[PDB]
RNA sequence: AAACUCCAGUUGACACAAAAUAGACUACGAAAGUGGCUUUAACAUAUCUGAACACACAAUAGCUAAGACCCAAACUGGGAUUAGAUACCCCACUAUGCUUAGCCCUAAACCUCAACAGUUAAAUCAACAAAACUGCUCGCCAGAACACUACGAGCCACAGCUUAAAACUCAAAGGACCUGGCGGUGCUUCAUAUCCCUCUAGAGGAGCCUGUUCUGUAAUCGAUAAACCCCGAUCAACCUCACCACCUCUUGCUCAGCCUAUAUACCGCCAUCUUCAGCAAACCCUGAUGAAGGCUACAAAGUAAGCGCAAGUACCCACGUAAAGACGUUAGGUCAAGGUGUAGCCCAUGAGGUGGCAAGAAAUGGGCUACAUUUUCUACCCCAGAAAACUACGAUAGCCCUUAUGAAACUUAAGGGUCGAAGGUGGAUUUAGC
């Protein structure tokens, strides 16, 4: 850097946190569009082997 | 009635006298530009607001002093172009009035769409047709998909319940549209049990809607409120006087944290609500702020008296910054 | 920032506070505790065991009273961070930590190991901890939770301590260990056309071509994150055709037929990790024959075979490129290649004829051609002459007319004429290549 030669000496989108710009794309091409259960325990299951 | 929010702390910070020209980006139902035309006879004042029919009210209202109060029509982001067509570039504004959110004649009107207590057209638009093609909340309802409307709920609503309560607007607009306030908020309720619809509670500690934090959520950005807030105050600034009191009122968070960040220079990529312990965490990483443009008047943000909350309870979460620039 | 500025530095004077190094020692004491120096007093018992309550003690915190006050510090005030409040950080300061005299009687008061005596041979032993036990005595325990709770009782305790239930409720609760998953988990080394930067040409902007979506239409279907989107199609004017409208046939080209539902019943053929190296058997051995584990090359329990990789083969080599690439993963794709299980239609969900749809408000993927001077046109195929900005570059688009194919062409393709538009090298982002 002292060897050098240095010549002759004399957005928004991240504020919100969303894509505004691209949220609003969506609206505008849908505005022209318009205008649990059970499980059983493993070792409970039944076996028909001993039955064969 | 609607008393204007902290009318005496915004009187007094601002100190109105002869020979100042003041600037009011919010005039809305005008309670707070009349409050400031009342105390200094010779003042000289600009209005504008995003409603038209607020423009009207300001266009009526001036029959009351023809030229002390100048009435102005667009949002924060055209208001720059707005008052560079009357010449006033430099602006020397000695003080402008950046009241926020939204005005008590357009909540308190059904037709506006604002209020999910009563049944008006989904509009939640401050806009009054000026732009007739500008989406309302029934639009970005009916649109967006589940996960692009969760963010529009969790950024701008607070909402812990995004997914669920975007997953209920999803539904529910296929089998019906959504054009209408209540209809909306008892989809917003389908997505919990009912007891939910008033478990939640405000700071006040009074009941509220489990939907409303999508209607502030919609109102945010349908609106665009946030991103036309930074660019308001930057424009206040360039058309502000050096030595003039700037007079912010911030109802919520996400708008206190932009007028905190603005006048103090703070980055706004920053994380929120920075604790010491990580404050002290984030730069010791590094080792391996510009200069203020601003002179907060008071210090601490300033808040509506108790015994004036209950009075006005919409205006509970009034914060008042302001700040001179520099 | 606030605070301080009778502040800070040197030097001297100067404690009712706390006790570097020694201490890498493991001592004293019943425990709690006890680590600056000196002196005095002084550390019960010649069998052991023996208390929630008797007797005497008992860290820290706390109470009452009187003192001390360097420093520390709940609390509090101020500053800061914060959307804001509290906390975390900074400053100041108090109860408190100290002394004295009384209380209070708690601890993860834990070596989480009761006292005493004895043994090291048996079985070493559920596990882990801390090798396994015997005699003897006291204390204590009997599913979880309710419950360090309620009531009673006692207590200098008064938001307290000690002792300590029941009802309702449940089919577990719990201890140890193994595996997996996960960690805002540690360290280490990594990706080689790659995770990032670096290299070259692109996409994302324009027009056009083409797919998809959406919308439209009386008018198919399937694919549709990676792993769909010039995909089934190495291809739709009729046909193809499975679609729509109308009309027609009924043992029907078939010892009928069905492109009817189900790819979440399948075969068949594949995508994907795979730009992987592992998978599944037969044995053997260790752990007390527990869930589990099985490597050391101067080798310590692993091994004879199968599949994949590898090898070999194809292409121009032994290089490279192809091809190959197991098991398993995504109930991934395909019942509409064909076949087929199951369910359904049989005057109809089958068969045939006629005509017709196959568009664009748009959005988006891929591609093509461009925006030009390393270019444009011509000759030539690299020693040329012109062009070069509103008559330049630029449409494979539009319109018009011919020709080719066909029975049928505003429609498909080729050619000519006319026309001369956007585009002036394209934000975030993104593709490919050793
Ligand atoms: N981006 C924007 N530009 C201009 N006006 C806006 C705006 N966002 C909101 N506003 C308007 O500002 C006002 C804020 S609420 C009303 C406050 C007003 N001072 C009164 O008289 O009560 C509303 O009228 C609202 O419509
Ligand atoms: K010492
Ligand atoms: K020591
Ligand atoms: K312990
Ligand atoms: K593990
Ligand atoms: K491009
Ligand atoms: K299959
Ligand atoms: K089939
Ligand atoms: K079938
Ligand atoms: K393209
Ligand atoms: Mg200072
Ligand atoms: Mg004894
Ligand atoms: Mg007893
Ligand atoms: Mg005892
Ligand atoms: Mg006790
Ligand atoms: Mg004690
Ligand atoms: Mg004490
Ligand atoms: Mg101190
Ligand atoms: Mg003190
Ligand atoms: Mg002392
Ligand atoms: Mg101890
Ligand atoms: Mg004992
Ligand atoms: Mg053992
Ligand atoms: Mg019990
Ligand atoms: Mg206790
Ligand atoms: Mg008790
Ligand atoms: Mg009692
Ligand atoms: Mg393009
Ligand atoms: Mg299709
Ligand atoms: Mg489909
Ligand atoms: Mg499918
Ligand atoms: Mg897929
Ligand atoms: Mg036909
Ligand atoms: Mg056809
Ligand atoms: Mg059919
Ligand atoms: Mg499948
Ligand atoms: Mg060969
Ligand atoms: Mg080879
Ligand atoms: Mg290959
Ligand atoms: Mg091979
Ligand atoms: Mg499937
Ligand atoms: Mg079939
Ligand atoms: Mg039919
Ligand atoms: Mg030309
Ligand atoms: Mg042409
Ligand atoms: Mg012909």
């Amino acid at each position: 850097l002292a060897v050098a030669d240095f010549g002759p000496r004399d957005t928004s989108s991240s504020l919100c946190g969303i894509d505004h710009e691209a949220l609003n794309k969506q609206i505008m091409e849908y505005k022209r569009r318009k205008d649990g259960r059970k499980r059983a325990k493993p070792r409970l299951e039944q076996d028909s082997s001993l039955k064969s | 009635l609607h008393i204007p929010v902290m009318v005496d702390e915004v009187v007094h910070c601002l100190s109105p006298q002869k020979g100042q020209i003041f600037l009011d980006m919010t005039f809305g139902s005008g309670g707070h530009t009349k409050a400031i035309l009342q105390k200094e006879s010779d003042i000289v004042l600009y209005a504008l607001d995003r409603d038209p029919t607020a423009y009207a009210l300001a266009e009526h209202l001036s029959e009351l002093y023809p030229k002390q109060i100048r009435a102005m029509l667009g949002q924060f982001s055209q208001a720059e172009a707005l008052l560079m067509k009357a010449g006033v570039q430099p602006g020397t504004f000695d003080g402008v009035l950046m009241d926020l959110g939204c005005s008590s004649m357009q909540l308190d009107t059904p037709e506006r769409g604002f209020s999910l207590r009563k049944d008006g057209p989904l509009d939640m638009r401050m806009d009054g047709g000026r732009y007739p093609d500008m989406p309302t909340a029934a639009d970005v309802v009916n649109a967006l998909d589940q996960q692009a409307l969760a963010s529009i709920l969790r950024t701008y609503g607070e909402e812990k319940h995004a997914k669920k309560i975007a997953s209920a607007i999803v539904q529910a607009r296929s089998i019906y549209p959504i054009t209408r306030t209540q209809q909306l908020a008892s989809i917003v309720a389908g997505a919990f049990p009912p007891s939910a619809i008033y478990t939640r509670k405000d700071l006040l500690q009074r009941s509220t809607h489990i939907a409303t934090k999508t209607f502030q959520a919609l109102r945010i950005f349908v609106n665009n409120e946030l991103n036309e807030l930074y660019t308001g105050l930057k424009t206040a600034q360039k058309f502000l006087r050096p030595g003039g009191r700037l007079v912010a009122l911030s109802f919520h968070s996400l708008e206190d944290r932009i007028v905190k960040r603005f006048l103090l220079g703070i980055s706004m990529t920053e994380r929120f609500n920075l604790s010491v312990r990580q404050q002290v965490m984030k730069t010791s990483q590094l080792g391996s702020r510009a200069p203020l443009m601003w002179e907060l008047i008071h210090k601490k943000v300033l808040s509506p008296q108790d015994q004036d909350v209950q009075d006005n309870p919409r205006g509970r979460s009034a914060k008042l910054r302001a700040a001179i620039k520099l």
